[PDB]
This record gives structure tokens, sequence and C-alpha cells, in this order.
């Protein structure tokens, strides 16, 4: 399976 | 325009949205970065996806 991307920016 | 997962998703965290292959999806959220947030129109649940696992279908 596909490498998962890093996961998102967290918002603040 | 609806997706549909080309592969199966196991979440890694909570609200993640857990999913299988052929599975259908509406993209409700595409701008935070490339974790979609997903409604799965076959078991109603909702939450984050990892866009490189879904493609645009019908």
């Amino acid at each position: 399976a596909p490498p998962l991307p890093p996961r998102n920016r967290p918002r603040l | 325009m609806t997706f549909v997962a080309l592969y199966d998703y196991e979440s890694r965290t909570e609200t993640d949205l857990s999913f299988k292959k052929g599975e259908r999806l509406q993209i409700v959220n595409n701008t935070e970065g490339d974790w979609w947030l997903a409604h799965s129109l076959t078991t109603g649940q909702t939450g984050y996806i990892p866009s490189n696992y879904v493609a645009p279908s019908d």
C-alpha cells in the first residue's frame, strides 16, 4: 500500500 | 462527485475513518492538507482519511 502522508498541520 | 477507496485503511487515531477497498466516500473537507475529512456513504461514519488511498468515482 502507499506510504501514509504526514498528518496535516494542526490548527491553533 | 464521490470517491472510491483503492485500498483498505485502518484508523490510526480516533478521529480517522476506517474504510474498505471499493467503499464510496463523500469528501467533506479537502483544504487542510493530505488528510481529508470524509463521510462514508456505505457506513455513515465520518473521519479523516489519507487522500492518496482514494480516487474520484462516478
